[PDB]
């Protein structure tokens, strides 16, 4: 309940931080790829194709 | 080396054509940003082709 440093609580904070940062890092890596026009073009093409 | 440049020049023309298709698609889609990216891409390629 306290959230004070503990054998279980301490481990949980670090792991959660790692999960948050790793996901953010992946997103950061992803956004650069996302920024390029070709990636955007594929999504637009797919939507038209999907509707058909 | 001359053949490689010619292939690169051919690739640039091919690349422009691929970009052109996206631009045509963009107009149908109505998204201004997709069209803009193709034009910028076309210009650098043209300069490279001229230099080549």
């Amino acid at each position: 309940v306290r959230g004070m440093n503990t054998s279980s609580a301490m481990s949980a904070f670090e792991r959660m931080e790692e999960k948050v940062l790793m996901q953010e890092s992946r997103a950061q890596a992803l956004g650069e790829l996302a920024g390029a026009d070709l990636e955007t073009q594929f999504a637009q093409l797919e939507g038209g194709s999907d509707v058909d | 080396a001359q053949k490689r440049s010619e292939k690169q020049y051919n690739d640039a023309q091919n690349e422009i054509n691929k970009w052109q298709r996206n631009a045509q698609l963009a107009l149908q889609k109505g998204d201004e940003n997709l069209a803009r990216q193709a034009l910028e891409r076309k210009k650098t390629y043209t300069d490279t082709s001229a230099a080549l």
